[PDB]
C-alpha cells in the first residue's frame, strides 16, 4: 500500500544544545510528504526488506504484537547477523551469527542455530500509541532513535531522540521484524495461515541524504523544520535561513541537465600481429 | 530565481529560469528567460518586483501577473506661441534626506585570530613575514579616517550658540526639532524617534567612537540655534541677530518672490510650515524602510564580523579544525603540513575581510564628503543649485 | 573538549542527552560535567590590546 | 561559457529613449519650471530671453537678433553630427 | 560538475556565498544608477504637433 | 593534486570579483556626476563656471 508521510522523521543529529537559533544540516533524513509502505500485523511469514541506508519504522498498535528486529546480510549462520528482542522486562541485543529458520519464529521462545556471540548488551525495555524508530549504521556504529507519543499518521510535528549508539561493525544490508502471539503454535516452517492477532500495523520508510533547516526553541528542542529540496519556496527559505521571506526575487540555485550516456570512440584499429603464425606454424 | 509576494501574504510562487527557453527546459517566454507560474496581462502598472527587460510581476488580487512597466502618466502640456501659465498660490513642504557618515572602527589581533595562543603555531607563522604589520596598519588607517569624517561633517561651527529662553519666533513652531530639556539626553523628539527606530570574540574588537553621541547632539543644537537666530551670517563671521520673519523674507527674495508676499501671508505660511513638520514624524514612523541606509551600514558590519568568526570552524582540508587535536594524534613532520593548511586558510580569510573594509570605507568617505557639502551649502546658507 | 576559560555555575536547562552548548558561530558556550552532570559556563579570560 | 551568465538590463533602450524624449519635450515647452513642480508653458523666445537675463545681458539683445541667433543655433546643431562622425 | 571536487570544496567555508553576494550587489547597483540618472521626471510629456 | 587546482581557481575568481568592485565604484562616481549635471544643467541654468 501507500501513505504520505507528513512532517515526521526528523531527529536530533548532534547532541549539542542550541537555543533560539536556526541550524542547517546535511544528513540522512526522511523526505517530507513522501509515501511509505504500509503492512498489517494479523498473520503472514514476513518479507525481508532491504536496508538501503536507514529505515524509519513507525507502528500504531495496542497489544505488543511486534517485539523486535533482526539485521544482517543473511539469515544463515554464514555471517555475523544481529538480533534485537524486546520483552516486558528488558531488551536483549546480541551479535552472534545465529542461523535463523526460513521464517522468524512467532513467539517456543527462541528458534535459531548455534551462536558465536561477540557483543551483547541489556537495558530497560523500549516501552493507539504511535511508536517511532530510526535505525542508522554508517560509521562503524549502529544507532537507534525513538519516541513514543499519544494520539493514520498525525500532522503534528515531533522529533526523535538518540537512544543507543552501539559499536558493532557488521555490514547490515537486509532487515526483518519479529512478531509474537499468546498461546500460538510454533514451527520452523509454516504457510500463510498464521495465527490470530490483535489489530496492528507497521510502516516503513527509507532515509535519503538531505539538507534540513532545523528550528530550535529557547529550550533546545526542535519545533519546526524545512525540507530544503521539497519545493521552490522551501529552497528559498534555506538560503535566507529564515522561516519568513519578504516580497522580492531571490536567486536560489542553478540547474544543469545531466549527461544521459557515455561513449568511447577509437579508430578503425585493425592490424593484429601474428599469433596465428607462431601457434599454427607448419613445423615446430 | 524565485518570485514571491511574501510569506505573510501567500505561499504562491513563480519561478524564473534565466538563460534558457523552456522548449529545452502557466508558461511564458521573455528576453530575460522563460517565466513559469505567472500569467502575462496587457495592463501596464508601476512595477514592484523587477524581473528584467522591462517586465515586472505583482500579486493581482489571487494570482501572480507579469506585465510591462508603465513609465507614468502622459501630460501633453499645451504649448503655444503666445500663452503663459503663472501660479497664483504656493505650498511649502519638508523633505527628509538621510546620509550615512561613518562606520564601526574595528581592530584585529593577528596571532590570536590565527592560532589562539599555540606556541607551535606562532613559531610556524613567523615564517610568513610581516602580513600582520600590514593588516594592522590598514585597519588603523580606517579608524582614524572614521573619526575625521565625523569631525569634518559636524564640527563646522566654532562657538556653541545657546537657544534663547522665550521660544517664540513669529508663529513658527520649532518644538519638534529643538532639544527637549525634559528628557536627560536632551535630544529633540525627532532625534529620539531616529535613535529608537534603528538598532543592531577571538581577537577582534570595536574601538569606541570619539565624539560621543552627547557631544554630537550638542553640535547639532548649536547649528540649529545659530540658523534660527542669525540666518546665514553665523557661517560667514560674527553672528548678527535678525527677527525670524525678516529672515524668511530675505530667503523669499532669494528665490525671486518679493517680500511683500511673505508679510501679507505670514499666518498661512506659518500654519503650513507647522503642519508639514508635524507630519514628518508620522511619515518616518509609518514607513517600513525609511532608514534603509543607516540600517544597512550596521547590518553589513555585523554580518562581516559574524562570517569572519564563523570561518574558524572550517577545516580547509586539514583533518580537523581545532589545533590541539591535530597536534595530539600526529607526529611533528605530518603535523607541520597539517597546520600549514589551517594557517594559510585563516590568513586568506582575514585578508579578504580587510580588503572588503577598505572598499566600504572609501564608499562611506564619499558619502561623508557629500554630507559635509550639504551642511555647508544648505544649512549655513541658501543654495541656488537646482534640486 | 579542550579549551581555556573561567567556569561558573550555569543557569541554562540542558536536555538529558546533550553534552555541549553552542552560541552563534560555533563558539562552545557551555558544558555539563561528565562526573556530576552539573552544567558549567565557559568564558574566555580577559584579554586586549595595550 | 562555464557558469558565467550576463543578466540583462531592467529598463530597455526603448524606455530610456522615452525618458529622454520626456525631458526634451518638457524643457522645450516649459523651461526650468517642470523640474520644480507643475510644468508651466511659455513661448520659446521668452524662455531664451529669460536665460539671456540670466547671464547678465539685457533681453532687448535677444529680441533684436532673434533671426540671427536662430541661424547660429541651427548651424551649430547641424555641425555636431558631422563632428561626432568624423572624430575617430 | 565533479562529485569529488564538490565534496572537497565544501570544506573551504563560505567563500562562494560572499562572492555571490558581492556580484548581486553590483548588479542591483547598476540598475539604481540608470534609475537615478534618467527617471527624474514623473510624467511623460509629449511634444506638440 | 586537486587541492592545488581548487585553490588556484578560487584565487582567480576572487581577483575577478575584486577588480569588478573597484570598477563599479568608479562607474558609480561617474553616474552621480551625470545625475548632477542632469539636474543642474538640463532642468535649470547653472552659474557655476565651466
Ligand atoms: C558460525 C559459527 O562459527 N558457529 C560455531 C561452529 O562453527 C562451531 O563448530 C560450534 C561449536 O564449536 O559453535 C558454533
Ligand atoms: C565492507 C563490506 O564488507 N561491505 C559489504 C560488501 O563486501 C558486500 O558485497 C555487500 C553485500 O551484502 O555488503 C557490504
Ligand atoms: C517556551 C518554553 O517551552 N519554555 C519552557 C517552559 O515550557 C517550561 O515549563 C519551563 C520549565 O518548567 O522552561 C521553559
Ligand atoms: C493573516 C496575516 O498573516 N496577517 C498579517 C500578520 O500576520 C502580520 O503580522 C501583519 C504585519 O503587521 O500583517 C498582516
Ligand atoms: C520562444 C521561442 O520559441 N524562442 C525561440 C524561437 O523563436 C526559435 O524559432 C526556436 C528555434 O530554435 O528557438 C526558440
Ligand atoms: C491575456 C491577454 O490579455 N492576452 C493578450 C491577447 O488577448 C492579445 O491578443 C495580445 C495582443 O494585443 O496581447 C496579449
Ligand atoms: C496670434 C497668433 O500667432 N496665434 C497663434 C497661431 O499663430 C498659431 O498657429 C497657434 C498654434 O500654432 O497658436 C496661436
Ligand atoms: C508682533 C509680535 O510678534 N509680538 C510678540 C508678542 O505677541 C509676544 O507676546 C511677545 C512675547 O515675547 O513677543 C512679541
Ligand atoms: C508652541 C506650541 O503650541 N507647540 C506645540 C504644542 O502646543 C503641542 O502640545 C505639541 C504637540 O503636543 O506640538 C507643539
Amino acid at each position: 500500500a501507500y501513505t504520505n508521510s507528513f512532517t515526521r522523521g526528523v531527529y536530533y543529529p548532534d547532541k549539542v544544545f542550541r537555543s533560539s537559533v536556526l541550524h542547517s544540516t546535511q544528513d540522512l533524513f526522511l523526505p517530507f510528504f513522501s509515501n511509505v509502505t504500509w503492512f498489517h500485523a494479523i498473520h503472514v511469514d514476513n518479507p525481508v526488506l532491504p536496508f538501503n541506508d536507514g529505515v524509519y519504522f513507525a507502528s500504531t498498535e495496542k497489544s505488543n504484537i511486534i517485539r523486535g528486529w533482526i539485521f544482517g546480510t543473511t539469515l544463515d549462520s554464514k555471517t555475523q547477523s544481529l538480533l534485537i528482542v524486546n520483552n516486558a522486562t528488558n531488551v536483549v541485543i546480541k551479535v552472534c551469527e545465529f542461523q535463523f529458520c526460513n521464517d522468524p519464529f512467532l513467539d517456543f521462545r527462541v528458534y535459531s542455530s548455534a551462536n558465536n556471540c561477540t557483543f551483547e548488551y541489556v537495558s530497560q525495555p523500549f516501552l493507539k500509541n504511535l511508536r517511532e524508530f530510526v535505525f542508522k549504521n554508517i560509521d562503524g556504529y549502529f544507532k537507534i532513535y525513538s519516541k513514543h507519543t499519544p494520539i493514520d499518521l498525525p500532522q503534528g510535528f515531533s522529533a526523535l531522540e538518540p537512544l543507543v549508539d552501539l559499536p558493532i561493525g557488521i555490514n547490515i544490508t537486509r532487515f526483518q521484524t519479529l512478531l509474537a502471539l499468546h498461546r500460538s503454535y510454533l514451527t520452523p516452517g509454516d504457510s500463510s495461515s498464521g495465527w490470530t492477532a490483535g489489530a496492528a500495523a507497521y510502516y516503513v520508510g527509507y532515509l535519503q541524504p538531505r539538507t534540513f533547516l532545523l528550528k530550535y526553541n529557547e529550550n533546545g528542542t526542535i519545533t519546526d523544520a524545512v525540507d530544503c529540496a521539497l519545493d521552490p519556496l522551501s529552497e528559498t527559505k534555506c538560503t535566507l535561513k529564515s522561516f519568513t521571506v519578504e516580497k522580492g526575487i531571490y536567486q536560489t540555485s542553478n540547474f544543469r541537465v545531466q549527461p544521459t550516456e557515455s561513449i568511447v570512440r577509437f579508430p578503425n584499429i585493425t592490424n593484429l600481429c601474428p599469433f596465428d603464425e607462431v601457434f599454427n606454424a607448419t613445423r615446430f | 530565481s524565485v518570485i514571491t509576494p511574501g510569506t505573510n501574504t501567500s505561499n504562491q510562487v513563480a519561478v524564473l529560469y534565466q538563460g534558457v527557453n523552456c522548449t529545452e527546459v502557466n508558461v511564458f517566454q521573455t528576453r530575460a528567460g522563460c517565466l513559469i507560474g505567472a500569467e502575462y496581462v496587457n495592463s501596464s502598472y508601476e512595477c514592484d518586483i523587477p524581473i528584467g527587460a522591462g517586465i515586472c510581476a505583482s500579486y493581482q488580487t489571487q494570482s501572480i501577473i507579469a506585465y510591462t512597466m508603465s513609465l507614468g502618466a502622459e501630460n501633453s502640456v499645451a504649448y503655444s506661441n503666445n500663452s503663459i501659465a503663472i501660479p497664483t498660490n504656493f505650498t511649502i513642504s519638508v523633505t527628509t534626506e538621510i546620509l550615512p557618515v561613518s562606520m564601526t572602527k574595528t581592530s584585529v589581533d593577528c596571532t590570536m585570530y590565527i592560532c589562539g595562543d599555540s606556541t607551535e603555531c606562532s613559531n610556524l607563522l613567523l615564517q610568513y613575514g610581516s602580513f600582520c604589520t600590514q593588516l594592522k596598519r590598514a585597519l588603523t588607517g580606517i579608524a582614524v579616517e572614521q573619526d575625521k569624517n565625523t569631525q569634518e561633517v559636524f564640527a563646522q561651527v566654532k562657538q556653541i550658540y545657546k537657544t534663547p529662553p522665550i521660544k517664540y519666533f513669529g508663529g513658527f513652531n520649532f518644538s519638534q526639532i529643538l532639544p527637549d530639556p525634559s528628557k536627560p539626553s536632551k535630544r529633540s523628539p525627532i532625534e529620539d524617534l531616529l535613535f529608537n527606530k534603528v538598532t543592531l570574540f577571538n581577537g577582534l574588537t570595536v574601538l569606541p567612537p570619539l565624539l560621543t553621541d552627547e557631544m554630537i547632539a550638542q553640535y547639532t543644537s548649536a547649528l540649529l540655534a545659530g540658523t534660527i537666530t542669525s540666518g546665514w551670517t553665523f557661517g560667514a563671521g560674527p553672528a548678527l541677530q535678525i527677527p525670524f520673519p525678516m529672515q524668511m523674507a530675505y530667503r523669499f527674495n532669494g528665490i525671486g518672490v518679493t517680500q511683500n508676499v511673505l508679510y501679507e501671508n505670514q499666518k498661512l505660511i506659518a500654519n503650513q510650515f507647522n503642519s508639514a513638520i508635524g507630519k514628518i514624524q508620522d511619515s518616518l514612523s509609518s514607513t517600513p524602510s525609511a532608514l534603509g541606509k543607516l540600517q544597512d551600514v550596521v547590518n553589513h558590519n555585523a554580518q562581516a564580523l559574524n562570517t569572519l568568526v564563523k570561518q574558524l570552524s572550517s577545516k580547509f582540508g586539514a583533518i580537523s579544525s581545532v589545533l590541539n587535536d591535530i597536534l595530539s594524534r600526529l607526529d611533528p613532520p605530518e603535523a607541520e603540513v597539517q597546520i600549514d593548511r589551517l594557517i594559510t586558510g585563516r590568513l586568506q580569510s582575514l585578508q579578504t575581510y580587510v580588503t572588503q573594509q577598505l572598499i566600504r570605507a572609501a564608499e562611506i568617505r564619499a558619502s561623508a564628503n557629500l554630507a559635509a557639502t550639504k551642511m555647508s551649502e544648505c544649512v549655513l546658507g541658501q543654495s541656488k543649485r537646482v534640486d | 573538549l579542550t579549551g581555556t576559560g573561567v567556569l561558573t555555575e550555569s543557569n541554562k536547562k540542558f536536555l538529558p542527552f546533550q553534552q555541549f552548548g553552542r552560541d552563534i558561530a560555533d563558539t562552545t558556550d557551555a558544558v555539563r560535567d561528565p562526573q556530576t552532570l552539573e552544567i558549567l559556563d565557559i568564558t574566555p579570560c580577559s584579554f586586549g590590546g595595550v
